[PDB]
């Protein structure tokens, strides 16, 4: 399959799944969506590695996990394997 | 479940360059191609194609692999229960 | 290393039809498209597009993603040597 | 870099795949088996080499854990398929 597995991040999941936006700062739905697209496409991390979203991959307790900017401070993070991606989160 | 709202890569490339500052004439002019084709691509009236898919992962970043990808999955989330299957014939 | 030889679906498809005993104008018939524009995806002419991996699948088993993803690898190689990107400007730098 | 064909077992196999070099298998299969590595090196899941022309099941002897796809009558590719990479690409049987 190589798509997005899970959320963490309740807002995500509405977002992902139904359109519902009630759970992103509304100026941010597109730029979100689009974020979203690009990891559940995605088949390996370095298809993700564009200048605009910042990747790195998080360390200490959280080795094992990315992140990509949004806008500003916000960033989705998430787990990332064999082109799946679990514990899609929102924050910061 | 898929997602919801999968959008056309060159509406989701719109938002970058704006995000970013940049015009849909500065963008053509710096991937070589004419502002013509730029402007239909980020309307979502024309298709990303290999050779484009080349040039934006210049410019954008990623791989040429991965836009061809949002295109490919876009269009065929497009055509989805717009082409009957139902009576061709399954060799063997 | 990457495979030396990629060959455009539609070459493919003609050695399988070829394979399996089907005409190209019999294969054209039943996926519902002109034998004209099955003759061109099978002499490697014309793209195999979305809606042709669709019918094909249909017909030839397998995904159209991976239809689709042959033509893509498959044009890409093809770009190889035609396309230079070195004066382009990588955003963020 | 992923999800590709990684390792041959075959050397016939592998001179093919990497140089177009056709002297380590059997002339009359040369594009038969160039497609079907095409298609084992493009497929991310196993699924998508369920053509029924290539007979995939999987092995079950001492083999277990690998795949099979035929080219022509009893030859056959085998190989183990994990994550969409393909490990011991052998021409047998």
């Amino acid at each position: 399959h190589m798509m997005i597995k899970s959320f963490k991040h309740k807002g995500l999941k509405l977002l992902f799944e139904k359109g519902v936006t009630s759970g992103v700062p509304a100026q941010d739905v597109d730029r979100i969506n689009d974020r979203l697209q690009a990891i559940d496409t995605a088949t390996e991390i370095g298809e993700l590695n564009r200048q605009i979203y910042k990747l790195h991959p998080l360390k200490g307790d959280r080795e094992g996990y990315w992140s990509i900017t949004v806008r500003a401070n916000w960033r989705i993070t998430f787990q990332f394997i064999n082109g799946d991606a679990y514990i899609l989160n929102y924050e910061d | 479940m898929r997602q919801f709202k999968v959008s056309h890569p060159g509406e989701m490339i719109a938002r970058d360059l704006e995000d970013m500052g940049v015009s849909g004439r500065r963008f053509a002019h710096n991937i070589g191609v004419t502002p013509a084709t730029v402007s239909r691509l980020l309307a979502g009236k024309t298709a990303l194609t290999p050779s484009l898919s080349i040039r934006i992962a210049a410019a954008l970043g990623s791989t040429p692999e991965f836009w061809l990808r949002l295109q490919s999955n876009y269009d065929l989330r497009q055509l989805e229960n717009q082409i009957d299957t139902s009576g061709i014939v399954l060799y063997g």
